């Protein structure tokens, strides 16, 4: 049941990709470490939460 | 459970009001909620189930206005009606199960035994 | 198979379930099922309010008590239930309103006693008056609410001319309107009778000349109950027993809204 | 394993 | 997936089936569900009883007993240099009652033994760290006379040696019972009384009461040779009934236990006041 | 299909038959029937005697009168049934015994009686006792055979330290036990509503932590009978009714054999 | 001779199936942690015990 | 990759189209890069946003209290062998400013407990190592009148059984809400006061406040028994939401916090004093 | 001086709403207390401060530009559902990010109306009426 | 491995 992943590498030895092994030993989810490799999304909601989402090159107002 | 004598009739409504008003004094406001209008008969016995209606997805043990559940009421719609020479009074049990949608979390010790030193 | 009966059974609309272990089948006027307003019979052209649940659910009435002399009492719907819950609010906020109904009178007693109700879903129900003055009985008189009227085994005419109490007075066998109570089972009906049953349950569809009409100013239905056999006990010659009427309105559809209708009353 |  | 039953669509009814009608005196609950005498909607339901699984409600460490045991000079009165313990889940209370919500058992056991010691008197110097001797003595064997005799020398015996500080001592069990599950209750004797019998003493047995060790006892010592200063120390018993099995359910216990058997003696007044048609 | 029902029942066990026209359908306890040690199963290795007709068959016990201030009665299994014919016979010259057992408790009164009794069937019915000594009674009281036990409203702790009575003291709502009777429906068991049925019919499997045990050393199961709800009848402040257990060993089977158990039941 | 199963998991990270790892030390069964996978079972055998069974929507006495 | 979007190379503009003019009225933040209204570049971007996701924003263990407890004689006045917390992220500041960035939230909890302890007095001999008990205490459960009452008994409640010296003890819990969010903010009352109420004390809720005892305790004791000489000893609690969620944006809490609700009492002015025109 | 205070009759206006201040008085007469809100305009009447208020879902009337303004809400909350006599989902609140101004009449007025329409509602748990106390 |  190992996990294997590629760690995004900053500095990097005068030695290509890395990785790193995970193995849950616990039953319950909430026991577990955090995974960290999460997903980004839209602003819009917030930024541009219009009926009629205009686009920038055009006037706001019509 | 309707422990009186088979001569004896009678109807009865049995009655649960969802929280937030005011707890029913009357049939009349009791009528409203959830009920059944049980006849007695062969069939001694009436079941009222008490729908799961809740706005939390789980209710605490304790006692708590936030997580509370209603109010059980009982009144009679027509009433008890006996013969001559049969008891005019008589008892009735009550019970109490869960439906299959029941279910329980959080364990926790109970209040209901204790040691002293 | 299994045990069922035509005696024994089970009524659930919204949240309320009546059981009768003693019924004796049950009626459906003439042969009509409640149903709502068809596009094709439709006449109101704004879409139409249907409370459902909140409002098609079993409202029991207060409960009358029947003794060795009462003569009998009546009832109208929609009236009977104009303070009764959400259904009543949904009634007086818009100018239409068309209901069906399930009735279910109750009356137990036990196998010594002794006695029989009739029980009448009359379309247009009109009742007669006090008066010397035709047509006069007020609105407040002629909707009793909740509460019902009552029969009477003879007339009696108002007499005070100069403050004329302008009420309804109904005749027992008159069937309270000039006709013979015998002739009133060419209505939909049931009886109750003591040693056979303990309850009545009609069926009612929407009857009236029109699709749909105002609640407020026309009653549909009437629900007259009368002793057609006298209440009787062992010996004892002041008896006394509950009948408890208990009524649901049916596929109840409502349009026309704005503010809120508040008869008076008084 | 599950090597992601 | 283990999740409940999903409540189903349902709607009015004028029907010659009545659910909520029903005899209990059949001796059966009546299987009802909302949609039996209301109207319902679909719920897609996701709770579940995970839990409240026998496993789940026992897995817990409860404490089921504290042996004192003292270092100090053997003198020649009644000291504690060891102490010896019957093993029972009955010598507390709230393990004790979980249990009895069944007639019978089976089941492993996981003891956890957490050791606390401390100083006695203002002062006479101090002590170094001590090692605690926790030998089982099964029904039959030898038990010791003296906290240095011979039967420590636990060649058979299981011993458990524990060093102080050192992170709570722990073993597990089998299921070892003379029957095929543990019996809670026991409605019955060891001995019968015979007619032929010189006295009525040699019949008499407690009610209740089946084995006289039962399943033996703990005995404690601390392996450690005295300091001038005395140092008194406790042990702490946790069980856990692990790969749990019960049979036969019973009421739970309502009012408190006067000893082993199912005795009772006082506050046998569990109920409240409460008006009939009070909310 | 032809008129069978839940209330009419016939029982046939050895040469002897039970009828009841009023039945409230029967308990088997735990879902099991009844049945003898499988092969996989079993632990004295000699082979069993299996009496069959001569054991397994309906013995009733002495009739009680159940009365307006009856606080209740026990039995226990197979105490009751140890001087039985043959059954006792075969319980006391063996070491080893098993058996199964269906229970028939009868009570019949009339249309215009009133009360109703819980019978239980709990496995390992341990009971509680006279004095401040723990786990005391004795033998002799533990078991009163045929005869039975009682319940009490309250408990009287026996006082008499210099000669102790070393009895039950057995506690109506604490199921003589220390736990609220309202739970014993937890257990194996029926009613007796006497408006609905003359009968309760419990059959029982055989109980306990091994294949098989000593039958004179311990009880298997207990017979508890309790009025949940009073006996009433009419005005009659003082009204009697009989009832009458009726027990059958079923599927019966003794080892270790030699001669007879004597116990001093003095 | 690692055994793998799949956790139930609860509150989710913004990051899918998710598993644990479980291998025995010792040969005695009485020494392995507890499973806590069960099986669950019918009431029946405690609120239905009736020889002749029936069904919800019919009378219990007949 | 998770990189930012690279800038792309823009050059003049004589247009109809005017992206550097807008209306904030719609509700809507202007969309612009600064392509829109400068010459740009080319930038092949390689920063990321890493380490402002929920998760790493929130992914360090904060202090949320500091229990002190107490080893000494048990005298007949108030003290503290034992002491109990209502668990809240609202007894310190920091981590609750961060949360309240956010209405509503989901997550497990990590709770990390770093245990201290020392001497009160000059001198009365020394104290053999200490095991602290933290037990659980759900709401419902019966709480500890005394350090060494039937409730530390921890049948069913779970307990931390720590030892002095050891690496700080560590516990993770489950998303435990009744709701399918915890809900950081309440606009409501836990009661309505009816028109029908007898004292109108009996529809008197708090505002804001949800259920009477939220999340239950954490009772905290000392296991061993009193030495000679006291000891006094500190449990502090950090706390970390891991696999965290979180809903609706709110604005950072500007002035200081009176007590568990949004109230405000003084220094009300965050704002420092600068010119218009001065830099 | 006293914490989560506010009482029910007062946190609730109805279609009366409430207003701001801008600034804090604190309700000094401890005997009988008024057990209100003491909103306070530049911090949103709860802490924060307004210029960040909106992260909240939200649009300006600016004379100069429109008439007024349109916001579609859904249910939000940590539930499905909920009491509605207990809890308020959502509040609205308008405030004079820039002040009314008009030629040099120091004493202009001007209307400010709000309309609202439920949207997708619907109900549970029926039985009768409640009927809060609002003295 | 068994996975299960
Ligand atoms: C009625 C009494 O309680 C029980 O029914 C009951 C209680 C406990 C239980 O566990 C079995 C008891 C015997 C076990 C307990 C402890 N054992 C050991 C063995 C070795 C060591 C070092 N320490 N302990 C081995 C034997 C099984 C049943
Ligand atoms: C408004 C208050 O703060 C919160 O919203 C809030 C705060 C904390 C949080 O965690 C859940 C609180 C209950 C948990 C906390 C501690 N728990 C345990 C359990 C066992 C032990 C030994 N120690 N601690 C188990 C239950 C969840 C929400
Ligand atoms: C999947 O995990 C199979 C491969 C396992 C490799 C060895 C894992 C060693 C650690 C096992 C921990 C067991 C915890 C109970
Ligand atoms: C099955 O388990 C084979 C794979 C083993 C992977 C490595 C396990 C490492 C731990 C072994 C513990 C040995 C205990 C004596």
């Amino acid at each position: 049941g190992a996990q294997v992943s590629s760690q995004k590498v900053g500095a990097h030895e005068n030695s290509s990709t890395i990785n790193y092994t995970t193995i849950n030993y616990y039953k319950d989810s909430a026991s577990n470490a955090a995974s960290k490799q999460d997903y980004s999304q839209d602003p819009s909601k917030f930024t541009e939460p219009l009926k009629d989402v205009l686009i920038k090159t055009a006037p706001a107002l019509n | 459970l309707f422990c009186g004598s088979m001569m004896a009739t009678g109807k009865i409504l049995v009655a649960y009001a969802p929280p937030g008003a005011q707890p029913p004094t009357s049939r009349k406001e009791a009528m409203l909620g959830t009920h059944v209008i049980w006849d007695l008969g062969l069939q001694s016995s009436c079941t009222m189930v008490v729908p799961w209606i809740s706005n939390v997805t789980y209710r605490q043990t304790t006692q708590d206005s936030f997580t509370e559940g209603g109010y059980i009421s009982m009144f009679y719609q027509t009433r008890i009606v006996v013969p001559l020479s049969t008891p005019k009074s008589m008892s009735m049990l009550g019970f109490v199960s869960a439906c299959n949608d029941f279910s329980v979390r959080l364990l926790r010790d109970t209040t209901h035994i204790s040691q002293s030193a | 198979a299994c045990g069922y009966s035509d005696r024994v059974l089970q009524l659930t609309l919204g949240n309320s379930t009546i059981t009768t272990q003693e019924a004796a089948n049950s009626v459906v006027a003439y042969g009509r099922w409640p149903e709502f307003i068809r596009d094709d019979e439709a006449n109101p052209v704004d879409q139409p309010t249907e409370p459902d649940v909140a409002t098609c659910r079993f409202y029991t009435l207060d409960t009358v008590m029947w003794g060795k002399e009462s003569k009998g009492w009546w009832w109208k719907l929609p009236d009977a239930l104009r303070d009764m819950g959400l259904f009543g609010q949904n009634m007086y906020y818009h100018y239409l309103g068309r209901s069906g109904y399930t009735v279910h009178v109750q009356c137990n007693a036990s196998k010594f006693h002794q006695g029989a109700l009739g029980v009448f879903a009359i379309p247009e129900y009109c009742l007669a008056g006090d008066s010397d003055k035709q047509r006069y009985t007020s609105y407040a008189n002629a909707n009793p609410g909740e509460r019902g009227g009552k029969f009477y085994s003879q007339f009696n005419k108002d007499n005070a001319v100069t403050s004329p109490k302008r009420e309804f007075c109904p005749v027992d066998y008159l069937l309270g309107c000039g006709v013979l109570l015998g002739n009133a089972f060419v209505y939909p009906h049931q009886i109750i009778n003591l040693r056979t049953n303990n309850s009545a349950t009609i069926v009612l569809p929407y009857v009236n000349a029109l699709a749909i009409d105002s609640m407020v100013k026309h009653n549909n239905w009437g629900i007259a109950i009368l002793p057609l056999s006298p209440l009787d006990f062992a010996q004892d010659s002041s008896v006394e027993i509950p009948i408890t009427v208990t009524i649901a309105p049916m596929c109840s559809e409502f349009n026309g809204l704005r503010n809120v209708t508040a008869p008076k009353f008084q | 394993i599950s090597e992601v | 997936q283990d999740s409940l039953p999903d409540t189903k669509a349902s709607g009015p009814a004028h029907s010659k089936e009545v659910p909520a009608l029903t005899a209990v005196e059949t001796g059966a609950t009546n299987p009802l569900a909302p949609s039996d005498t209301v109207q319902t909607r679909h719920v897609v339901q996701r709770r579940s009883r995970s839990e409240s699984t026998i496993e789940s409600f026992f897995a817990r460490g409860a404490c089921v007993a504290i042996i004192e045991v003292d270092n100090e000079q053997p003198t020649t009165r009644a000291q504690k240099l060891f102490a010896m313990w019957r093993i029972t889940y009955k010598d507390t209370v709230q393990l004790r009652r979980k249990l009895e919500l069944f007639t019978y058992s089976r089941f492993d056991m996981e003891l956890t033994f957490v050791v606390t010691a401390n100083f006695t008197n203002a002062n006479n110097g101090h002590a170094l760290n001590q090692v605690y001797q926790i030998m089982y003595i099964p029904p039959g064997a030898p038990t010791p006379k003296s906290w240095d005799d011979y039967t420590w020398q636990t060649s058979s015996n299981p011993s458990i040696f524990y060093t102080y500080g050192a992170a709570p001592a722990r073993i597990s069990v089998p299921y070892v019972g003379l029957a095929n599950a543990y019996s809670h209750f026991y409605d019955g004797f060891a001995k019968v009384p015979l007619k032929t019998d010189a006295n009525d003493q040699i019949g008499d047995s407690l009610y209740s009461a089946m084995t006289v060790d039962d399943f033996g006892v703990l005995a404690v010592r601390v392996v450690n040779d005295h300091n001038p200063t005395k140092v008194t120390s406790k042990v702490r018993i946790y069980m856990k009934p692990k790969h749990v099995r019960v049979w036969c359910p019973r009421p739970p216990r309502a009012v408190p236990y006067y000893g082993p058997g199912v005795d009772y003696r006082n506050n046998l007044d569990p109920l409240s006041e409460k008006g009939l048609t009070t909310y």
